RNA sequence: GGGAGAAGGCACGCUGAUAUGUAGGUGAGGUCCCUCGCGGAUGGAGCUGAAAUCAGUCGAAGAUACCAGCUGGCUGCAACU
RNA sequence: GUACACACCGCCCGUCACACCAUGGGAGUGGGUUGCAAAAGAAGUAGGUAGCUUAACCUUCGGGAGGGCGCUUACCACUUUGUGAUUCAUGACUGGGGUGAAGUCGUAACAAGGUAACCGUAGGGGAACCUGCGGUUGGAUC
RNA sequence: CAGAAGAAGCACCGGCUAACUCCGUGCCAGCAGCCGCGGUAAUACGGAGGGUGCAAGCGUUAAUCGGAAUUACUGGGCGUAAAGCGCACGCAGGCGGUUUGUUAAGUCAGAUGUGAAAUCCCCGGGCUCAACCUGGGAACUGCAUCUGAUACUGGCAAGCUUGAGUCUCGUAGAGGGGGGUAGAAUUCCAGGUGUAGCGGUGAAAUGCGUAGAGAUCUGGAGGAAUACCGGUGGCGAAGGCGGCCCCCUGGACGAAGACUGACGCUCAGGUGCGAAAGCGUGGGGAGCAAACAGGAUUAGAUACCCUGGUAGUCCACGCCGUAAACGAUGUCGACUUGGAGGUUGUGCCCUUGAGGCGUGGCUUCCGGAGCUAACGCGUUAAGUCGACCGCCUGGGGAGUACGGCCGCA
RNA sequence: GCUAGUAGGUGGGGUAACGGCUCACCUAGGCGACGAUCCCUAGCUGGUCUGAGAGGAUGACCAGCCACACUGGAACUGAGACACGGUCCAGACUCCUACGGGAGGCAGCAGUGGGGAAUAUUGCACAAUGGGCGCAAGCCUGAUGCAGCCAUGCCGCGUGUAU
């Protein structure tokens, strides 16, 4: 059965990327929201949007740079099955910088940079780069 | 494997056997040598190889093989072994030290003195 | 199911206390009821009475006499009574 | 199609015979350790106390209290008995296995390998194997 | 003070691996970590010359980690290389759709105490240098307590309907269990006609036949299996299920709704089902046919071929628990270009039929991206991900021995 | 699968102290697939070797902790011991004996025999640091400071320089 909404989203894009779909759609949820916040301001993704009262819809708008996928890589990091936290000092660097990691601290969903800035640590959902 | 399933039961390690179990885990080990004789090597190789049964003082009786052109081992002579196998000889897995104990070093020995306990010639 | 009482071993008499005789058994008078009898309930006097534990004590020996399995190992034959 | 490549005058299977090696069973038998059920009871400590003997205290000067020795009981080491368990060594004989070497018997497999091969099972046969029943294609030809 | 005066060896040189020639030997003597070298022109054996590497040491042996991502947490695999339990149900365990509130256990932040010294590391200091000694720091990645953060996970409370399930109507189906029945055919029995062969093979022979076979007609007995339909058709968890009829009964699918409200997924151990052969007791026995017998073939022929033929195949109940039980592919869920078919539902439209436009379930073949050692897989994935389980770790010994459990064997 | 002082309770006793530590009675409990019980191996740590790390291996020297002192058992004294160079009993060995009976314990330093492939001198001094006793002086100290032997390791230097 289903029992990673957030894997299935990074999935969902993953594919999405890779068969050249102008957008991907899928049920909503606040952190599914909060980690397209995140892809958003760092512009891997273009625009996403919110549709239904009862049945929420998340809509994420791909983008590609000169015909190729800008997401190069998505990668799912705690899961179910393995839960990933880490401290302020030994948070993960993707790509020696040049992609980011989505964190999940007590101020929020933020990038790995952003949780180094405020000096916390936190969940490491995903990798993207 | 998950990581459940590792953490009910973990990777396991290999043990490795040595190929030298005789001198249980000693440098060297003094023998009596039982027998001298000569046996001949496994294909594609042919000749008459000079080897030992010797009795060792931990209680072990092993085959020793004795390299170098000639030798002065004979039935009773005391002996000291160290590892090596003898890849053409089937179940020879340790070498006599020549020049100790009774073992005496090859005679006329110019190179490689010192793996057959030759003393430098007086030249 | 057996083999098995396998094998092997420990205790055992007497006296006192626990308890002027115990647990248990039996059960009168009295009291109550009754559809009043060879009745029911309660009640326990009297009678009878193991077994155990603790302490002591005599002898060479306490299942003291009579009475009352010897045991184990390998194998042939016939299933068995 | 192929398990062939000094290339089918290829490759290759098993019994049997020979040599060596390790190992299972084996009338059993010898050691090591250990369980259980008992026996045993040095010294020590503790409890009790007939008997013997006492520097300090108390005496009404006789003794008293208290102590010690001895004796006794409890616990327990050595040791002993019976019966199990486990482990090591060893044993006439026996089972298959590996290695070597190639002697004897065949030719099972690889090509449609000359009866397609193989799996489970069952029966039979010096040996590779053969036969029945179901199953697979990891079968050539059609 | 005196005088270069007292002071250099060890391993290696075909490749890995830095370093090459001559002579001796001739599968001998010998070398060897591996690949291998030695057979009369050996850079591989032994000596010599030359050279290479280390140097008061150099080699060898033993032993640990490394290289080994070759137990893979970091960091591996399972269609065919070793590896998916034969198939399921299911306890424990692991995992858990969506919203609000609360809690602060996990998680995160800070502080405090502790984490001995020495050792490791950094900056310095002292022995002429170095080893060595030494000052300060850093580190000791941990534990405990206190105070905070609340996104995520957990607990608690209340919900929601999209996962999961219930009801209503209908549909297809060799799904299962029980009983009955029909026709064809084989064998056997009896009778009629009829006469010299039949049967079998590559050719034969065994066998059957003048005691009348084989052939043909009629009647009867009995067992087993269901031609055609029939189909890379259907149903079933798998194993498997095929004439027709009745009775009992399981699952799947579709259309509109209504209802419950996460009730879910997976599953060690456990339990159940599980082809054929085989086993036990009682029946049955036509056809077939292990074993067995005879005839052939052959060098032999314990076979292949022929003539016979017993267990068994059949029924009832019980056991066994294995198969190339295979898609050699575990279950569940999500996502990702296409084409042509099969089968089974259902909606709409028209000129009303081998009609057109859709929308579900199951299924066959091809093929795109991607994946793969390749072969190939390819929306029914071997692609892209998550949850849980089973399994592999060079070949042989060996799925064997011993021990346990199970079994009548 | 294991456990009958076994698990817990009450009361008495006992210890410096809590406690089945022990005894009497009552309850029938306690441990275990988060591996009890049994079997094999083993002193533990700071650390050490290796590794890029994660890990793997290891625990000699130095320091912390534990245990042992010929073997088995026991207590006495004492602040502290169930006591390496104390006591008692038993045992095996060695030794003395007048045959009745007695003596001993290098796993302290050095050394001997033995085993082994293999590991050193029967040295000097309490001058320094530390310890025991003593008011102190001082005495004692194989701790310790040094010396001897060994290329065992690490580090430095030389075995000549120029022509
Ligand atoms: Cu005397
Ligand atoms: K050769
Ligand atoms: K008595
Ligand atoms: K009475
Ligand atoms: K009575
Ligand atoms: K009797
Ligand atoms: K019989
Ligand atoms: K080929
Ligand atoms: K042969
Ligand atoms: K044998
Ligand atoms: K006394
Ligand atoms: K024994
Ligand atoms: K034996
Ligand atoms: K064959
Ligand atoms: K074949
Ligand atoms: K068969
Ligand atoms: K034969
Ligand atoms: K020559
Ligand atoms: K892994
Ligand atoms: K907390
Ligand atoms: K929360
Ligand atoms: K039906
Ligand atoms: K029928
Ligand atoms: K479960
Ligand atoms: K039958
Ligand atoms: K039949
Ligand atoms: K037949
Ligand atoms: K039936
Ligand atoms: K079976
Ligand atoms: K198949
Ligand atoms: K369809
Ligand atoms: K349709
Ligand atoms: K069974
Ligand atoms: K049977
Ligand atoms: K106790
Ligand atoms: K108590
Ligand atoms: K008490
Ligand atoms: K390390
Ligand atoms: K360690
Ligand atoms: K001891
Ligand atoms: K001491
Ligand atoms: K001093
Ligand atoms: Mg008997
Ligand atoms: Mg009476
Ligand atoms: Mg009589
Ligand atoms: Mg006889
Ligand atoms: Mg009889
Ligand atoms: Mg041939
Ligand atoms: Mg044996
Ligand atoms: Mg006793
Ligand atoms: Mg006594
Ligand atoms: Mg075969
Ligand atoms: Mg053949
Ligand atoms: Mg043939
Ligand atoms: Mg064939
Ligand atoms: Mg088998
Ligand atoms: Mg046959
Ligand atoms: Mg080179
Ligand atoms: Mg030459
Ligand atoms: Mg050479
Ligand atoms: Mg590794
Ligand atoms: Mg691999
Ligand atoms: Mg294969
Ligand atoms: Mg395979
Ligand atoms: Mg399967
Ligand atoms: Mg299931
Ligand atoms: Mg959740
Ligand atoms: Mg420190
Ligand atoms: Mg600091
Ligand atoms: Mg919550
Ligand atoms: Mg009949
Ligand atoms: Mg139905
Ligand atoms: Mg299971
Ligand atoms: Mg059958
Ligand atoms: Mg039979
Ligand atoms: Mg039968
Ligand atoms: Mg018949
Ligand atoms: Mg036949
Ligand atoms: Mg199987
Ligand atoms: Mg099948
Ligand atoms: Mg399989
Ligand atoms: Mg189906
Ligand atoms: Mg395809
Ligand atoms: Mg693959
Ligand atoms: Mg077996
Ligand atoms: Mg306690
Ligand atoms: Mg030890
Ligand atoms: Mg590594
Ligand atoms: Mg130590
Ligand atoms: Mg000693
Ligand atoms: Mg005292
Ligand atoms: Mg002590
Ligand atoms: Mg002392
Ligand atoms: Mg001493
Ligand atoms: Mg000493
Ligand atoms: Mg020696």
């Amino acid at each position: 059965s289903m029992q990673d909404p957030i894997a299935d989203m990074l999935t969902r894009i993953r594919n999405g990327q890779a068969a050249n779909k102008a957008a991907v759609t899928m049920p909503s949820s606040k952190l599914k929201v909060a980690i397209a916040n995140v892809l958003k301001e760092e512009g891997f993704i273009e625009d996403f949007k919110v549709e239904g009262d009862t049945k929420p819809e998340l809509e994420l708008t791909l983008k590609y740079f000169q015909g190729k996928a800008v997401v190069e890589s998505i990668q799912r990091v705690s899961r179910p099955g393995l839960r990933i936290y880490k401290r302020k000092d030994e948070l993960p660097k993707v790509m020696a910088g040049l992609g980011i990691a989505v964190v999940s601290t007590s101020k929020g969903v933020m990038t790995d940079r952003a949780a180094r800035q405020a000096g916390l640590g936190g969940e490491i959902i995903c990798y993207v780069a | 494997a998950t990581v459940n399933q590792l953490v009910r039961k973990p990777r396991a390690r290999k043990v490795a056997k040595s190929n030298v179990p005789a001198l249980e885990a000693c440098p060297q080990k003094r023998g009596v040598c039982t027998r001298v004789y000569t046996t001949t090597p496994k294909k594609p190789n042919s000749a008459l190889r000079k080897v030992c049964r010797v009795r060792l003082t931990n209680g072990f009786e092993v085959t020793s093989y004795i390299g170098g052109e000639g030798h002065n081992l004979q039935e009773h002579s005391v002996i000291l072994i160290r590892g090596g196998r003898v890849k053409d000889l089937p179940g020879v897995r340790y070498h006599t030290v020549r020049g100790a104990l009774d073992c005496s070093g090859v005679k006329d020995r110019k190179q490689a003195r010192s793996k057959y306990g030759v003393k430098r010639p007086k030249a």
